[PDB]
RNA sequence: CCCAUAGUAGGCCUAAAAGCAGCCACCAAUUAAGAAAGCGUUCAAGCUCAACACCCACUACCUAAAAAAUCCCAAACAUAUA
């Protein structure tokens, strides 16, 4: 939105590197793939993928992260 | 006039004071967020006839209000 | 008369268009000089909305009716049919003349009050309470203001407001 | 014809219509073609396309649709109107 | 919907009907043109 | 008190209506197409297609850049001119929405080889000096060999 | 294919100087010393001047009686100065200034004294009395259609007719006044005093012929 | 006058009989004939 | 500030000279038979042309404009 | 499908008409501007002329080059730079046959009269007409004749300009 | 019931008003369409209508109704002959 691109804005300027956090994932509105076509489409960054879901809106279990083939369930 | 780049555009606009109240509420919610203005003193202008007779209200009210208005309102 | 035939063989929807018979007028007559069906048998003002061979003669098997192109009555003519075919499927009249429905004719609900002559909808009027006065009393009305040309036997003119 | 084009035209393969020019009884499937063959029923969808084949000793207007889902509607039109045709491949085209 | 003695269309979508005994003047397009008859 | 009449007037037979005087329009109309009925040897009637004008004026651009014309008459004023001379055999090949082809000389070859690129484009048939002929009878017209040797082989 | 016929050429029909309607005052330029009385009179029966055109081809033809105050006059000649084209439309007054003095006493006073102040002041308008008459390079349609939307707002009953119109109006009204099935005729029976009817009718009907009654006009009495 | 009833070529049962008349005038010699025709013919071209 | 003003100084000679302008024997006859100042009214084309009944049709054309004024 | 649009040769900014309707569309616009302008670079006038665009549902704009328009051409030939707001009373300035001859012949190999069957006469009625509706006047072909023209409409325009300058300001004045 | 390309951003204060802010003339091309007949437009896009192409019912008797206080008031029948 504006502030995102406002804060954006200024990172880019400054050079600052940083990665993408996504909250809130127990709501009946999840979709990572629309948030990373838009950074993708509507910003000036890179894809990217770290993690995949199990299930959403009242699903959520736990996460994976691509890096070692190892998810992880929260307990 | 108005102006322009890539991305948006840039309209030279030419407001007077008076009617610059609650503008940029309106403006921001007219444009969701990636909207902005500036503002600057320009030069002067004849009055409109509403603000004309708003005017000399409000200064009769300042000055004595008992000639007409508030006279008749309470007698 | 022309018919639709659709048929399913193989996910293959076979629809046909297969023209049927259909009878034609008498080959006699009483005035060929009439220029519509009506007035060709002398059946000018001389009949009612009890008949229900000649009301059955220009509509539909499913409660439609037919423009005037394809029957033949004028403009005065075609609007009198159209309104006591009103009047018959509302009297019980025409029990074949029904629409098609899938399963909607499952709760009865308010049963077959008997009616004659109607001339409105029945669920659509509203009840009179005030009545007005006396002189400009507000009454029922019934018959057709079209049928007012018709042959009269009772030495009176039809009274369609009382 | 624009119920056509409101409708939609995605999920259609490929048509086409067979007459005869000399006969009698084929203006119908001429309007059809006419009317299937516009501006926005051909450009609502470019994954599709006709084929106007014309015979002289076909003596039969044979119109045969199919769509995505592998089934086969064939019509002829020799004593059918052009709107009957237009609705019944609308509703066929709509339901599935 | 509003009372209107004459009734008449005020755009193009507009499509006159005759239901429950009044005359009404619907419209898709448009619907600030709903018009009933007293 | 209106005058009532024994006989009403919408049940007697009706006088017949005036004919009315035939406007120039038609009559320029007949004498055009007399003129390039005359003149022009090849004429093709195809079904006009109901697209946009940007394709039309295109095709017009690539039909014409072989030196050939083109020209449609309504069938009001056409029919007449079909029933009455001797093309009495194409009056059921003109019942709805066509477009008539005026092309002088025969290059049948270039003008199907350049309709044949849409598949939308279909064509009744027409005559070929006085032979009347069909889309496959145009089709394989134009694969007939060339003019000098089959008037030279006998 | 359809006929084509020709357009109404308009090249005898030149628009003078002042197109738009002239302005009307209130009081004239001299008041009247003298009270007049209510004449109705005035308004009761058939018109006699301003009958036919004169210069225009449209003009709004009255159907009534009534009476026209500075309001009416101002309202009718802002409706045609705002609603008419001032290059191919003009329009001329039919009728006069108003003059008829109105007597109007005070508000809450007994009954005696005399008669009150002139106010305002009116014109008598009786029926059949042209009110204003517009011509121009116009056709028929856009005419009729400004021209009723005032005549609707007028009191008495108004209609937009021209001259084919008016001819074809009077014919068909005589056509139905000469073809009459039951000879029974109200001038007849007026003028002939038949069954005593002369006590309860009026003097005035003897020439009205049963069309009038105080100052509507009914045009299916014949 | 008219024209003809407009036949086609994928079924072979019809010809015009005008071009069987000239065939049978013109098939039916040894070779002088043959001679003159070509002859005539080539004259002009 | 931008604007196509593109005017040559052009005086009696310069439109003439600085284009190739071909006299008026190389040019064809008929390319003279035109219209000049007044356009072609309904009297002055025989009904035996296409422009008469252009011009009718164009003169019923504004007549219906101009009656389809005041209707929805 | 198709976007009208005339813009100038040398001279396509991004952003005035031609940047909203692009934005929207889903095209890029310097994009096409630059395109535009090493199309018009070879024009060594920067005549402005009108671009016709078709845009396929892969988002990709092409661009075809025609011929530019008949007010500019007519403005060239006469040699006035604005156009009078009157016709017949107030005549901007005269041009021969020759001109407007030229003008078509030059302009008879765009998109829409080479696709056409359309001959000499057609088009040079056509800009006549044109000559008509903008506020010059065309002549048979006269040498000394259009050479007075213009010595006399020199100085009769000069006049017209100054007058109806001195007009503009007090219009401007009473305020 | 269907149907709409182009010479152009026709001429001008306002930055421009490109078909609806004002002036006299309101041109002109193929069959056929108005330098604009009705909504949404600072300057452009979106919709119809008249005009071809196409069939071709009436394409319209013009407009003329209203709700106060104890509770609305006789009932009924369009069809055996003035
Ligand atoms: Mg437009
Ligand atoms: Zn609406
Ligand atoms: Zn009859």
């Amino acid at each position: 939105q504006c502030q995102t691109m406002t804060v954006n804005r200024q990172m880019k300027r400054y050079n600052v590197p940083f990665l993408t956090f996504i909250n809130k994932l127990d709501r009946m509105g999840s979709n990572p793939a629309r948030a990373l076509q838009q950074m993708r489409s509507k910003l000036n960054h890179n894809a990217a993928f770290m993690q995949i879901p199990m299930g959403l809106e009242g699903n959520f279990k736990g996460i994976v992260d691509l890096i070692e083939e190892r998810a992880i369930y929260f307990d | 006039g108005q102006d322009g780049v890539e991305d948006y555009f840039t309209l030279y606009a030419d407001v007077p004071l008076n009617d610059m109240f609650g503008y940029s509420t309106e403006l921001r919610s007219c444009t969701e967020g990636k909207g902005e203005y500036t503002m600057e003193y320009s030069r002067y202008q004849p009055c409109l006839p509403s603000t004309q007779e708003d005017v000399i209200n409000k200064y009769l009210e300042a000055t004595g209000q008992l000639p007409v208005k508030k006279g008749k309102a309470k007698n | 008369f022309r018919e639709v035939v659709e048929t399913q063989e193989g996910k293959t929807t076979i629809i046909e268009g297969r023209i049927t018979a259909t009878p034609k007028e008498s080959p006699n007559p009483p005035n060929p000089s009439g220029q519509c069906p009506i007035c060709r048998w002398n059946l000018k003002h001389k009949y009612n909305y009890d008949d229900v061979l000649l009301l059955s003669q220009f509509i539909r098997p499913h409660g439609g009716m037919l423009p005037r192109k394809i029957t033949g009555l004028c403009q005065e003519e075609h609007r009198k049919i159209e309104e006591c075919v009103k009047m018959a499927h509302r009297a019980g009249l025409l029990p074949n003349h029904r629409p098609r429905l899938p399963e909607g004719v499952v709760p009865k609900s308010k049963p077959q009050l008997n009616r004659y002559l109607t001339r409105w909808a029945p669920g659509s009027v509203k009840p009179i309470y005030k009545k007005g006065p006396r002189w400009n009393r507000v009454r029922m009305p019934v018959g057709s203001p079209l049928l007012r040309d018709n042959v009269c036997y009772s030495r009176t003119p039809w009274k369609l407001y009382h | 014809a624009a119920a056509l084009a409101r409708l939609g035209l995605r999920p259609v393969k490929q048509v086409r219509v067979q007459f005869c020019p000399f006969e009698k009884n084929v203006e119908s499937t001429r309007t059809f073609l006419q009317t299937v063959s516009s501006e926005k029923v051909r450009s609502t969808n470019l994954n599709c396309s006709v084929i106007a084949d014309v015979r002289h000793d076909g003596s039969e207007p044979c119109v045969d649709v199919l769509f995505g889902d592998g089934h086969r509607l064939i019509m002829r039109g020799a004593h059918l109107t052009a709107l009957e045709m237009l609705t019944a491949f609308a509703s066929h085209i709509r339901a599935r | 919907f509003k009372n209107k003695t004459v009734l008449k269309k005020r755009c193009k979508d507009c499509y006159l009907v005759k239901r429950r005994g009044r005359w009404y003047v619907y419209c898709k397009t448009h619907p600030r043109h709903k018009q009933r008859q007293m | 008190i209106p005058p009532k009449p024994a006989i009403h007037p919408s049940c007697l037979p009706s006088p017949p209506s005036p004919p009315q005087e035939e406007i120039g329009l038609i009559r320029l109309l007949r004498r055009e197409i007399a003129a390039v009925f005359q003149d022009n040897r090849m004429i093709a009637v195809c079904q006009n297609v109901a697209l946009s004008a940007e394709d039309k004026l295109l095709m017009r651009h690539q039909l014409r850049k072989h030196k050939i014309l083109m020209k449609v008459f309504p069938n009001q004023v056409l029919k007449p001119f079909l029933e009455d001379s001797k093309y009495q055999n194409l009056l059921p090949l003109f019942v709805g929405h066509n477009m008539l082809l005026v092309s002088e000389e025969p290059k049948v070859k270039e003008m199907v080889r350049i309709l044949r690129t849409v598949p939308f484009l279909p064509l009744l048939g027409g005559c070929i000096d006085d032979t009347i002929l069909s889309r496959q009878g145009f089709i394989n017209y134009s694969k007939l060999p060339s003019l000098p040797l089959v008037q030279g082989e006998l | 294919v359809k006929t084509l016929l020709p357009v109404p050429s308009f090249e005898d029909v030149s628009i003078p100087e002042k197109p738009k309607l002239r302005f009307i005052e209130r009081a004239p330029l001299v008041p009247k010393v003298r009270r007049e009385p209510k004449n109705l009179s005035d308004i009761r029966g058939p018109s006699t001047e301003a009958t036919e055109f004169t210069e225009g081809n449209f003009a709004i033809l009255a159907l009534g009686g009534g009476y026209l105050h500075w309001g009416h006059f101002e309202m009718m000649r802002l409706t045609i100065n705002r609603s008419m084209d001032p290059k191919n439309m003009f329009a001329i007054w039919r009728v006069p200034a108003p003059f008829k003095p109105i007597t109007r006493k005070s508000v809450g006073h007994r009954m005696g004294g005399g008669k009150g102040a002139i106010d305002h002041y009116v014109t008598p308008v009786k029926a059949g009395r042209l009110v204003v008459e517009m011509g121009g390079r116009c056709e028929f349609e856009e005419v009729q259609g400004f021209l009723d939307q005032v005549a609707h707002k007028l009191p008495f009953a108004a209609k937009a007719v021209s001259r084919g119109t008016l001819e074809k109006m009077r014919k068909d009204q005589e056509e139905r006044e000469r073809n009459n099935q039951n000879p029974w005729t109200f001038e007849r029976i007026a003028t002939a005093n038949m069954l005593g009817i002369r006590k309860v009718l009026s003097p005035y009907d003897l020439t009205h012929k049963g069309k009038y009654w105080g100052k509507f006009y009914m045009p299916k009495r014949v | 006058e008219a024209l003809a009833g407009a036949p086609l070529d994928n079924a072979p049962k019809e010809y015009p009989p005008k071009i069987q008349q000239l065939v049978q005038d013109i098939a039916s010699l040894t070779l002088l004939e043959i001679s003159d025709l070509n002859e005539l013919l080539k004259k002009t071209l | 500030v931008q604007l196509t003003t593109y005017a040559m100084g052009v005086n009696i000679y310069k439109e003439g000279q600085d284009v190739p302008l071909k006299p008026d024997a190389e040019y064809p006859e008929w390319l003279f038979e035109m219209n000049l100042g007044p356009p072609k009214t309904l009297e002055e084309l025989d009904p035996e042309s296409r422009e008469y009944w252009r011009r009718l049709r164009k003169q019923n054309i504004w007549r219906h404009n101009r009656l389809s004024k005041n209707k929805r | 499908g198709v976007i009208r649009a005339i813009v100038r040769a040398g001279l396509a900014m991004p952003g005035p008409p031609l940047g909203p309707v692009l934005g929207q569309r889903g095209v890029s616009i310097n994009q096409f501007c630059k395109e535009f302008n090493e199309r018009t670079k070879d024009i060594k006038e920067g005549i402005p002329l009108p671009t016709k665009i078709l845009v396929k549902p892969d988002r990709t704009f092409e661009i075809k080059i025609g011929q530019p328009t008949v007010s500019y051409f007519l403005k060239a030939a006469a040699g006035i730079e604005k156009g009078a707001r009157q016709t017949g009373k107030e005549v901007a300035g005269l041009v021969t046959l020759k001109h407007v001859y030229e003008i078509a012949r030059i302009k008879a190999q765009d998109e829409a009269f080479a696709l056409q069957d359309v001959p000499l006469s057609s088009v040079v009625r056509s800009i006549i007409g044109s000559a008509r509706s903008l506020g010059i006047r065309v002549v048979k072909d006269l040498s000394s004749e259009e050479l007075a023209a213009f010595q006399k409409e020199r100085a009769i325009f000069l006049a017209a300009q100054k007058e109806a300058d001195l007009a503009a300001q007090e219009e401007a004045a009473k305020k």
